C-alpha cells in the first residue's frame, strides 16, 4: 500500500462540501488528492482532498468545487500525492487558484516542477535573526511601530479602517523597487478588488506581459466553497517557500485576509463532526493556524516579508481568531474605527501596536527616543481628554495646555495621504523619507512649531509640506480678511 | 415513445416543511441538490430540493410546493437537473415565485450559476441614480456594486430602495434601451399585503414596465424563501450576460437566514453560532458575489445589488449583520434616531461608506461632492467641538438631504451647488426647502420679468443630460447657472423672504407652518 | 489595421463595417442600441463611426418603438449616447455627431437647446452650420410672435400664500 | 400493463438477457388506469379523483 | 454606576449560559444523527 | 365527500409528554388529521390527538389536545376521517367555545348548519384589500402617533403587569360595543378568570343577548389547559373570523390575548417531537407558524377583519425572537415600557418605539 496512485473508490455520503469515500483497497493517506472521474455532466471537474479516516477503508474529504450533481458509488482516482501546484520563475507574472490552473486565460503556463502545498515547517535550527528597518514610507508605521524585513506583519482592522487601503500602498511603495519577487494571495475576499489589483499591477509594470514580470497573483475568493478558501493560502505559501529555498531570493508575501482561513475551516468543522470551542469556532483553531504561520518564516537559505490582513469581527479584539494571530507576528498594526471618524487615515491606534525592533539596539537612540515621548504624550493626551470634558480647557494648568496643543498635532501629523487613495481623498499622496518622520516628530515634541497652526499638520507628507500648507492658511486668511476690509 | 421518468425511491418521513425519502433497492440514485417530484397524485407532483445525501441511503429533501397534499410512501421521480427558471424580457411587469410560477394579480436561466471570474470584470465606473442627494454625493453607487442597506425596523429600508426602482423610470423613457435599467424585487418572508402595496405603487408610476416582482410571503414554505435570492439574481444574470444593467433588491437577506436555519436544524444539521449553520456566511457570500461589471470583452453588462438587513437597537455586532458587511462594497445606515428627528430618509453619515468611490458618480457630480465632503466633516466637527462658512452652508446642506421622493438630477445637482456657491447664506434655514421649491417648480426671473438667459431654465427637463456631460463648471453652462440663481436669490428674498419674516399673526403663522413643511415633502 | 487591445491586454475586433450597416437599415432607434449591445457582446467595441450612424439612425427615426414611448426624447437620447462614447469609452465626439444633434433640435423645435449646441460647436468644433443657426433663430422668433417663449404658469404672478405645493 | 412492460423491456439494453416479471401493486391514489415502473423507468397511465 | 453594574454582571451570566447552551446544541446533534450499527458478536454464546 | 381513511384503525406506541406515536396496519392518515383514543382507560374525558409528522409509512407523531393521563401502549386509536373541525356561522353567536369547538357555555345545543376545518390557506394576493382608514379608539397616544387601520393589524408589546390586558378591555368597550360588526374574541393561555369577567361584562353590556342575537364569540383555551390545546384555539378562533368575513362578507374585530402562548405552546411540544432547538430554546419554525397563522389573519376584497393581539415579552427582552419575529407582521405597533408606568404613567406606551403604517398625509389629514 506504498504506492496509492491510481487507487480506486466509491462516494459513500455527501453533506455539503464534506464527502465520504469508500476504498476497498485502503484509504489513501490523510491530505491526499481525488479526483471525481465519474460523468456527472458538470461543468467543472471535482477534485476532493482527504482530511480524515474513518475506519481503514472509508476517508473524508473537502471538496474544492461545488458538490452539484454528485450521486452516490461515483467513482473516484486518487491522483497519488497531496495537492501540487507549479513553482518557478515562469510563473511570474499569472493568475493561480488553489488547484495552480492558471486563469488568467493568458495561454499554458510552462512549469518544470511542481511541489505539494502541505509541507512541514522549518525547525529552530533553521531560524535566521534578520534586525533590518524596514521603510514603507508611512509616517505613523516608520516612527511607532517600525516594519523588519524578513519578518511578519499584522494590519488588525474592522470592516472599512483600511486595511486593503494600506496593502495597496505597501505594494506601491515597497514592491514596485523590490530587488526580489512578491506573491499576493486573495483569501476570501472581494473579487473586484483582485481586478483592480491586477489592473493597477500592469499599468506600474510589476506584471510586464511582454517583459519580465515580478510577481505572482493566487485567487480563492469569497464565491469559492470553503474547501478551496483553507487551501489557498498554503498554495501562495508555497509559492513563496520555493523562491525562498531554490531561488534564494527575498520575497515579499501579502495576504488579504487570513482570517478567511479560519473562517473556512469553521464552516467545515461541524460537518467532519467535531464540537465547537467558545465563540463557535473549530477546537483546532490554534493548531491548524500555527502550522500555516510557523511555515511563513525566513530562514538561513532566504528570507520573506510577509504582511497579512486580519479582520475584527464586529471590531471586538477579544476574538478567539485576532488574539491567536497576535503571538504569530512581529509588528502589529491595529486600526481602529474611531480614530477614522474623525477623519484620521490611516486610521491606527498607536496606543495599542507593537513592534519588536522598537530597541535601541536595532533602530537608531534617536529613532528610539522620539517614538517613546511620543507614546507617553498621546497617553497623557488621553488622561487630559477625560478632565477637559468635565472641567473644561480652561481648567487646565499651562503645562497640561502645552501638552494638548502639542498633542493634537501630533494626532493630525500621524495622518498622511495615500498614492493609492487619491480617489478617496481627492489629493496627491506623499513619500516621507525614515529621517524626514524623525525630525519632524523631534522638532513638534520639544516645540519647535508651537505657533503653527493646527490644520497645518493635517493630512500632509514631510514637514516641509507642513509649512506650505500653513504658508497657504495664511494666505487665504489674509485674502478673507481683506474681503471683510473692504465691507 | 413513452414518458418515462426516473423512480429513485419513496417517501419515509415528513417534518414540517422538509421530507426524507428512502431509495427503492436497484434503482438509479439521485443527484445531489437536484430537483425531484413527489407524486402526490396520477397527475400532480410537488417540487423538491435535494440537500443530504446520507450512508444509508436516505436522502434528505426540502419542499416547495404542494406541501400538504405530500404522505409518507408516495412515489419520487428524479429529473436528473438543476434549477432552472424562466428568464427574460417577457417576464417584466409580473409576480413570480422563486420557482418561476406566475402569481396572478388583482429561455431558461440555472439558478445555481457561478460567479464571474477575476479577468471577467471591469472597475466600476457608471453610476445608478437613486434619487436621494445625501446617497448620490456621499454615498456613491455604480452599476455592478453591492450596497448593502442596514438599519431598524420602520427607518426606510423598504421605501429607499422602492424610491430607487422608480427613479428609474423617467430615465428609461428617454434614453436608449441599451442603457435602461431593469429592476428585480425579492419580497421575502414579507406580508403578503405589502407585496401587492408595493405592486401597486410601482404601477402607479409605471415601473412594472421595466421591472419584475420575485415574491415568497410568510405563509410560503422556507425552501421558496431560501431560493429566492437566487432565482431573483438568476433573471438579472439574463440581462447582464446581454450587454444590459440591472439592479436587483432583497428584501430582505435576514429573513433568508432563518429561514435556511430552519431547514438546517429540521434536516439534523449541526447548529453553529445563534443556531445558525456553520456555512451561513458562504450562502450570502455566493449571492453577492454573482453581482459584477463584466468587462468589455463579456458585453458590459452588471447587476447592482441592495440587499437589505434589520438591526436590533442599532446593534450592527450581530452575526448575519456583520457577515453582510465583510461582503458589499458600501453600506448605508438608517439610524432610528434621526428617523424620529424628522431627518427622513435617516442616513447617517458618519456610519454610512461607499468603497467604490468618486468613480461611481458622474463628472458633474464629482466636483459638488468632493467640496461637500469637506463642508460637512468640518460642520460636523465644529459643532461637536460662530457663523463661519463651513457652518453656515453645512446645516443647509443638511436641510436640503430632507426628502420623500427621488428628485430628478438637474434639480438636485443644481440646488447642491447653489448651497455650495454661497447662494443660500442669506436664507434662513427653515426656508431652504420653500427656496429649493421654487427654484425647482417655479422660475421668479420670467414672474418679475428680469429673465435675460438664452437657454437655462429649470423647466428645460433636457438640459439635464448636458449638465451630465459639460459639468456645471464649464464655460458653456457656468455662465448662464450663476445668472440664474444670482436673480433667483434676489427675487426670493426680496418678495418671499421680507414677507414670510414680517408674520405674526396666528392664522399666518399657522399657514406659513404647512407650506414649510409641505415643501419638505414636495423637494 | 492595427490590432486593438481590451483593458485586459487581450484583443479586441475592429471589423466593425457589418455593424454600422446593419445599424443604416433599421427602422427605429431604439432597435439601434441592441445593434450595440451585440457589438460589445461580441467583443467588437464600437468606434466613431458607428456612434455618428446611431446618431443618424435616431434623427431619421420615426420613434423610438413601433408603439409610442411616454416621454421620449431624440435628443436625450443622443447626449446620453455621446456621454457615454467620451467617458465611459474614451472617444471624442466629431463635427458631424454634433450636427446631428442641432439638426434634431431644430426639427423639434427646440430652440433653446439649439443656443446650448451652437456655443458647443463654437467652442469644441469650429462653429455651427450657418444654416441650422437661422433656423434655430427663426423657431425663436416665430415663439415670440405665438408668445410660446416660456410656459405660461411660469409667467402668472404668485405669492407667499399663493402657491399650491403639491 | 404487460405490453407497456415489454416495450420498456426492449427498450432497455441492459435487461437484454434478464427474464420479464410482472407484479401487481395496489395503489389507492390512483382511481382508474395503471403505472409501470421497470428499473427506474415509471410510465403513469392513471387518474385518481377529480 | 449601580445601574450599569448590575447590567455587566447580568450580561457576564448571560453570554456564559449562551454560549454552553450553543455548545451543548451541537453535542446533542452530532450525537443523535449518529447510531450504532448492527451488534456483530455471538449473541448465542450467552 | 367521504375520507378514504375515516374509521382506520391504529395503537398507540410510543408516549411522552403530550406527543404520542400512533402506528398504523394500513397507513398513516394525513398530517393534521384527528384521532380520537377508544380504550376507556379509566380517562374522566375523552383523549384526541392531531398528527404533526410521519416517521415513516405507518408510524405518525401526534399532539394530544387533552392531557394524557392513563394512557397506555397498544391503546386503539381511530381516525376521524378529517381535521380538527369547529361549528361556525351565526349559530355561534353568543357561545363559549374551546380548542375543538364544543360548547362549554352549559346551554343549549349549538346546533351549527356545517363546521369548518382550523386548518386552512391564507388570501393570496389577488385577495387582498386596498383600504387605508382609521380607526378612533378614544385614546390620545394611540389616536396621534400610532393610529390604528381599520381592517388592519395592530399589535400591543408588553411585560407582566404593564397594562396590555386593560388596552384591549379599553378598546372593546370604546369600540366593540359600538360596532356595527361581528367580534371574536381568543384567549389563549391567559387567566381563566379574565374570560369570565369579559363574559359577565358582555351579557351586562348585552352584547351577548342571551335570549336575542348576539355580536361577539369566545373561543378559550387557557394557562391551564396543555400546550396542544393552547397551540390550537388561536386557529379555531381565527377559523370562526375567516367565516364571518368571507362566507358572509361582514367586517370583524378579533381580539387575541395572548399570542406569544401560542409561540411557547409550539416550542413545548417541539422539544417533545426531537427538533433542535434554535437560539435562546424556541423551535426552529417560529418564523414560519407565526407567517401562517398572521396570513389568514387579513382583509380581502370579500371582508374586512380588524386584528388586536397582545404581545407578551419574557423577562422585559424585547429582542426576544417570539416577539421579534412578531413585528414584521403587524401594521400597528404599541410598545409599552415597565419604567414609564413605575413614574405613574398610564397607559405605558412609548412613542419612540411605537409605529403604524397609516401615518401618512395621503391617509390622515
Ligand atoms: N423619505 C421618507 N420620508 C418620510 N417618510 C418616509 C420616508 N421613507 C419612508 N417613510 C415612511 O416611513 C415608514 C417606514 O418606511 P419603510 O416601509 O420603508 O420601512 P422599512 O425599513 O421597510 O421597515 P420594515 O420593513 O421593518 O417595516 C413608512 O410609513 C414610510 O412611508
Ligand atoms: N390604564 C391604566 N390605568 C391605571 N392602571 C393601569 C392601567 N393599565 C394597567 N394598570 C395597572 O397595571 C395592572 C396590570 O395591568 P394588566 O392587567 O393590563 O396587565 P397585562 O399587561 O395584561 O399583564 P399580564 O396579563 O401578563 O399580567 C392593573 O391591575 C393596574 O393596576
Ligand atoms: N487612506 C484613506 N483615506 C481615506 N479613506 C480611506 C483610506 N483608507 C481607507 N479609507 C476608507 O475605507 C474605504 C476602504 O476600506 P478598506 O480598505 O477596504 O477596509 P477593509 O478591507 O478593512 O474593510 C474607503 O472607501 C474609504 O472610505
Ligand atoms: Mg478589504
Ligand atoms: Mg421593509
Ligand atoms: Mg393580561
Amino acid at each position: 500500500v506504498a504506492d496509492h496512485k491510481g487507487r480506486v473508490g466509491h462516494v459513500s455520503q455527501v453533506i455539503g462540501a464534506v464527502v465520504d469515500v469508500h476504498f476497498a483497497d485502503g484509504v489513501p493517506p490523510v491530505l491526499t488528492a481525488l479526483d471525481v472521474v465519474d460523468k456527472l455532466g458538470r461543468d467543472e471537474p471535482l477534485t476532493l482532498e482527504i482530511v480524515q479516516h474513518l475506519d481503514a477503508h472509508t476517508g473524508r474529504c473537502i471538496a474544492m468545487q461545488t458538490t452539484d450533481l454528485l450521486k452516490l458509488k461515483a467513482k473516484v482516482v486518487s491522483t497519488g500525492g497531496n495537492i501540487s501546484v507549479p513553482v518557478g520563475r515562469e510563473t511570474l507574472g499569472r493568475i493561480f487558484n488553489v488547484l495552480g490552473d492558471a486563469i488568467d486565460q493568458r495561454g499554458p503556463v510552462g512549469e518544470k516542477l511542481r511541489m505539494p502545498i502541505h509541507a512541514v515547517a522549518p525547525k529552530l535550527a533553521d531560524q535566521a535573526a534578520e534586525d533590518a528597518v524596514l521603510t514603507t514610507g508611512i509616517k505613523v508605521i516608520d516612527l511607532i511601530l517600525p516594519y523588519c524585513k524578513g519578518g511578519k506583519i499584522g494590519l488588525f482592522g474592522g470592516a472599512g479602517v483600511g486595511k486593503t487601503v494600506i496593502i495597496m500602498e505597501l505594494i506601491n511603495n515597497v514592491a514596485k523597487g523590490h530587488g526580489g519577487f512578491s506573491v499576493f494571495a486573495g483569501v476570501g475576499e472581494r473579487t473586484r478588488e483582485g481586478t483592480d489589483l491586477y489592473l493597477e499591477m500592469m499599468q506600474s509594470k510589476v506584471i510586464d506581459l511582454k517583459g519580465e514580470s515580478k510577481c505572482v497573483l493566487v485567487y480563492g475568493q469569497m464565491n469559492e466553497p470553503p474547501g478551496a478558501r483553507a487551501r489557498v493560502a498554503q498554495s501562495a505559501l508555497t509559492m513563496a517557500e520555493y523562491f525562498r529555498d531554490v531561488e534564494g531570493q527575498d520575497v515579499l508575501l501579502f495576504i488579504d485576509n487570513i482570517f478567511r482561513f479560519t473562517q473556512a475551516n469553521s464552516e467545515v468543522s461541524a460537518l467532519l463532526g467535531r464540537i465547537p470551542a467558545a465563540v463557535g469556532y473549530q477546537p483546532t483553531l490554534a493548531e491548524d493556524l500555527g502550522q500555516l504561520q510557523e511555515r511563513i518564516t525566513s530562514t538561513t537559505k532566504g528570507s520573506i516579508t510577509s504582511v497579512q490582513a486580519v479582520y475584527v469581527p464586529a471590531d471586538d479584539i477579544t476574538d478567539p481568531a485576532p488574539a491567536t494571530t497576535f503571538s504569530h507576528l512581529d509588528a502589529t498594526t491595529v486600526l481602529d474605527r474611531a480614530v477614522a471618524e474623525s477623519g484620521i487615515y490611516p486610521a491606527v491606534n498607536p496606543l495599542e501596536c507593537a513592534s519588536r525592533i522598537m530597541d535601541p539596539d536595532v533602530i537608531s537612540v534617536d529613532h528610539y527616543n522620539v517614538a517613546q515621548d511620543v507614546v507617553q504624550m498621546l497617553t497623557k493626551y488621553r488622561e487630559l481628554q477625560d478632565i477637559i470634558a468635565v472641567l473644561g480647557i480652561d481648567e487646565l494648568s499651562e503645562e497640561d495646555k502645552l501638552i494638548v496643543d502639542r498633542a493634537r498635532k501630533l494626532v493630525k501629523f500621524l495622518s498622511q495621504p495615500f498614492q493609492v487613495a487619491e480617489v478617496f481623498t481627492g489629493m496627491t499622496g506623499h513619500y516621507v523619507q525614515l529621517d524626514d518622520t524623525i525630525d519632524s516628530f523631534s522638532g513638534l515634541l520639544m516645540g519647535t512649531y508651537d505657533q503653527v497652526p493646527e490644520m497645518a499638520f493635517y493630512m500632509v507628507g514631510g514637514i516641509n509640506s507642513v509649512l506650505e500648507k500653513a504658508k497657504k492658511m495664511a494666505e487665504e486668511a489674509a485674502e478673507l480678511e481683506k474681503m471683510r476690509r473692504a465691507r | 415513445f413513452f414518458k418515462t421518468t426516473e423512480m429513485i425511491g419513496y417517501v419515509h418521513s415528513i417534518d414540517g416543511t422538509i421530507a426524507t425519502l428512502i431509495p427503492a433497492p436497484g434503482n438509479p440514485g439521485v443527484a445531489y441538490n437536484t430537483i425531484i417530484q413527489i407524486q402526490v397524485s396520477p397527475t400532480t407532483f410537488a417540487a423538491g430540493l435535494v440537500f443530504n445525501l446520507e450512508k444509508d441511503g436516505r436522502i434528505g429533501i426540502i419542499l416547495m410546493d404542494n406541501i400538504t397534499e405530500v404522505q409518507s410512501g408516495q412515489k419520487v421521480m428524479a429529473t436528473g437537473q438543476l434549477l432552472h427558471i424562466p428568464v427574460g424580457a417577457g417576464v417584466l411587469g409580473k409576480v413570480v415565485n422563486p420557482l418561476g410560477h406566475e402569481v396572478p394579480v388583482g429561455t431558461l436561466g440555472k439558478v445555481d450559476t457561478g460567479a464571474p471570474n477575476i479577468v471577467s470584470r471591469s472597475p466600476v465606473n457608471y453610476n445608478l441614480l437613486t434619487g436621494f442627494k445625501a446617497v448620490d454625493t456621499m454615498i456613491p453607487i455604480g452599476r455592478g456594486q453591492r450596497e448593502l442597506i442596514v438599519g431598524d425596523r420602520q427607518t426606510g429600508k423598504t421605501s429607499i430602495a422602492v424610491s430607487t426602482i422608480i427613479n428609474q423610470v423617467r430615465i428609461n423613457q428617454q434614453i436608449l434601451s441599451k442603457n435602461a435599467v431593469i429592476s428585480i424585487y425579492v419580497s421575502i418572508g414579507q406580508r403578503c399585503s405589502n407585496v401587492a402595496r408595493i405592486h401597486r405603487l410601482l404601477q402607479s408610476y409605471g415601473a412594472l414596465r421595466y421591472t419584475t416582482v420575485m415574491a415568497a410571503t410568510a405563509a410560503e414554505p422556507a425552501g421558496l424563501q431560501y431560493l429566492a435570492p437566487y432565482a431573483g439574481v438568476t433573471m438579472g444574470e439574463y440581462f447582464m450576460n446581454r450587454g444590459r444593467h440591472c439592479l436587483c433588491v432583497y428584501d430582505d437577506l435576514s429573513k433568508q437566514a432563518v429561514a435556511y436555519r430552519q431547514i438546517s436544524l429540521l434536516l439534523r444539521r449541526p447548529p453553529g453560532r445563534e443556531a445558525y449553520p456553520g456555512d451561513v456566511f458562504y450562502l450570502h457570500s455566493r449571492l453577492l458575489e454573482r453581482a459584477a461589471m463584466l468587462s468589455p470583452g463579456k458585453g458590459g453588462g452588471s447587476v447592482t445589488a441592495l440587499p437589505i438587513v434589520e438591526t436590533l437597537s442599532n446593534d450592527v455586532t450581530a452575526y448575519i449583520v456583520t457577515n453582510v458587511i465583510s461582503i458589499t462594497d458600501g453600506q448605508i445606515y438608517l439610524d432610528t434616531k434621526l428617523f424620529t428627528g424628522g431627518q427622513r430618509p435617516a442616513v447617517n453619515i458618519g456610519l454610512s461608506v461607499s468603497r467604490v468611490g468618486s468613480s461611481a458618480q458622474n463628472a458633474a457630480m464629482k466636483g459638488v461632492a468632493g467640496k461637500l465632503k469637506g463642508i460637512l466633516a468640518e460642520y460636523r466637527k465644529l459643532a461637536a467641538d460662530v457663523q463661519t462658512i463651513p457652518m453656515i452652508r453645512g446645516a443647509r446642506f443638511v436641510a436640503l438631504f430632507n426628502q420623500k421622493q427621488p428628485s430628478y438630477f438637474m434639480n438636485a445637482i443644481v440646488s447642491l451647488y447653489a448651497c455650495l456657491n454661497g447662494y443660500l447664506d442669506d436664507v434662513k434655514v427653515q426656508y431652504v426647502k420653500f427656496y429649493e421649491y421654487l427654484l425647482v417648480h417655479r422660475d421668479l426671473g420670467i414672474m418679475y420679468g428680469t429673465a435675460k438667459n438664452k437657454f437655462f431654465y429649470m423647466y428645460v427637463q433636457e438640459l439635464n443630460y448636458l449638465i451630465r456631460f459639460f459639468t456645471l463648471n464649464s464655460p458653456i453652462l457656468h455662465g448662464e447657472l450663476e445668472e440664474m440663481l444670482k436673480q433667483h436669490t434676489h427675487l426670493f428674498l426680496q418678495h418671499y423672504q421680507s414677507k414670510m419674516n414680517a408674520i405674526k399673526s396666528e392664522k399666518d403663522v399657522k399657514a406659513l407652518k404647512n407650506l414649510l413643511y409641505s415643501c419638505k415633502r414636495a423637494v | 489595421a492595427a490590432k486593438k487591445y481590451d483593458l485586459f491586454g487581450y484583443e479586441v475586433d475592429t471589423n466593425t463595417a457589418p455593424w454600422i450597416e446593419k445599424i443604416k437599415k433599421c427602422k427605429y432607434y431604439d432597435e439601434a442600441g441592441e445593434v450595440l449591445v451585440n457589438m460589445n457582446v461580441s467583443n467588437c467595441p464600437p468606434d466613431i463611426a458607428t456612434y455618428n450612424a446611431t446618431l443618424q439612425c435616431i434623427y431619421q427615426s420615426p420613434s423610438k418603438q413601433s408603439t409610442p414611448v411616454d416621454n421620449e426624447s431624440k435628443f436625450c437620447a443622443m447626449m446620453d449616447l455621446l456621454e457615454e462614447m467620451q467617458h465611459r469609452n474614451r472617444l471624442k465626439p466629431n463635427e458631424e455627431s454634433w450636427t446631428w444633434v442641432m439638426k434634431e433640435c431644430v426639427k423639434s423645435g427646440q430652440f433653446r437647446l439649439g443656443y446650448c449646441i451652437q456655443q458647443v460647436m463654437e467652442t469644441e468644433c469650429k462653429g455651427c452650420p450657418a444654416d441650422l443657426v437661422k433656423a434655430n433663430e427663426a423657431n425663436a422668433q416665430k415663439a415670440k410672435t405665438e408668445g410660446k417663449e416660456h410656459p405660461g404658469h411660469l409667467s402668472q404672478q404668485a405669492g407667499l400664500f399663493d402657491v399650491k405645493v403639491e | 400493463a404487460r405490453r407497456v412492460a415489454e416495450e420498456l423491456h426492449k427498450g432497455l439494453k441492459e435487461l437484454a438477457d434478464y427474464t420479464l416479471v410482472l407484479k401487481t401493486v395496489v395503489d389507492r391514489t390512483i382511481v382508474k388506469g395503471f403505472a409501470v415502473e421497470l428499473a427506474g423507468q415509471y410510465v403513469n397511465k392513471a387518474e385518481g379523483q377529480q | 454606576q449601580q445601574r450599569t453594574s448590575s447590567l455587566y454582571n447580568k450580561t457576564r451570566q448571560f453570554g456564559i449560559t449562551a454560549a454552553l447552551i450553543e455548545i451543548l446544541s451541537a453535542m446533542s446533534s452530532l450525537e443523535g444523527n449518529a447510531m450504532k450499527g448492527v451488534r456483530r458478536n455471538k449473541f448465542w454464546e450467552g | 365527500p367521504v375520507a378514504d381513511h375515516k374509521g382506520r384503525v391504529g395503537h398507540v406506541s410510543q408516549v411522552i409528554g403530550a406527543v404520542v406515536d400512533v402506528h398504523f396496519a394500513d397507513g398513516v392518515p394525513p398530517v393534521l388529521t384527528a384521532l380520537d383514543v377508544v380504550d376507556k382507560l379509566g380517562r374522566d374525558e375523552p383523549l384526541t390527538l392531531e398528527i404533526v409528522q410521519h416517521l415513516d409509512a405507518h408510524t405518525g407523531r401526534c399532539i394530544a389536545m387533552q392531557t394524557t393521563d392513563l394512557l397506555k401502549l397498544k391503546a386503539k386509536v381511530v381516525s376521524t376521517g378529517g381535521n380538527i373541525s369547529v361549528p361556525v356561522g351565526r349559530e355561534t353567536l353568543g357561545r363559549i367555545f374551546n380548542v375543538l369547538g364544543d360548547a362549554i357555555d352549559q346551554r343549549g345545543p349549538v346546533g351549527e348548519k356545517l363546521r369548518m376545518p382550523i386548518h386552512a390557506v391564507a388570501p393570496k394576493l389577488a385577495d387582498q384589500a386596498a383600504e387605508d382608514a382609521v380607526l378612533t379608539t378614544g385614546i390620545k397616544v394611540i389616536d396621534l402617533i400610532l393610529p390604528y387601520c381599520k381592517g388592519g393589524k395592530i399589535g400591543l408589546f408588553g411585560g407582566a403587569g404593564v397594562g396590555k390586558t386593560v388596552i384591549i378591555m379599553e378598546l372593546i368597550n370604546n369600540v366593540a360595543k359600538g360596532h356595527g360588526g361581528f367580534s371574536v374574541f381568543a384567549g389563549v393561555g391567559e387567566r381563566t378568570r379574565e374570560g369570565t369577567d369579559l363574559y359577565l361584562e358582555m351579557m351586562q353590556s348585552k352584547v351577548i343577548d342571551l335570549k336575542g342575537e348576539s355580536k361577539c364569540v369566545l373561543v378559550y383555551g387557557q394557562m391551564n389547559e396543555p400546550p396542544g390545546a393552547r397551540a390550537r384555539v388561536a386557529q379555531s378562533a381565527l377559523t370562526m373570523a375567516e367565516y364571518f368575513r368571507d362566507v358572509e362578507g361582514q367586517d370583524v374585530l378579533l381580539f387575541i390575548d395572548n399570542i406569544f402562548r401560542f409561540t411557547q405552546a409550539n416550542s413545548e411540544v417541539s422539544a417533545l417531537l426531537g427538533r433542535i432547538p434554535a437560539a435562546v430554546g424556541y423551535q426552529p419554525t417560529l418564523a414560519e407558524d407565526l407567517g401562517q397563522l398572521q396570513e389568514r389573519i387579513t382583509s380581502t376584497t370579500k371582508g374586512s377583519i380588524t386584528s388586536v393581539q397582545a404581545v407578551y415579552v419574557p423577562a422585559d427582552d424585547i429582542t426576544d425572537p417570539a416577539p421579534a419575529t412578531t413585528f414584521s407582521h403587524l401594521d400597528a405597533t404599541t410598545v409599552l415600557d415597565r419604567a414609564v408606568a413605575e413614574s405613574g404613567i398610564y397607559p405605558a406606551v412609548n412613542p419612540l418605539e411605537c409605529a403604524s403604517r397609516i401615518m401618512d398625509p395621503d391617509v390622515i389629514s
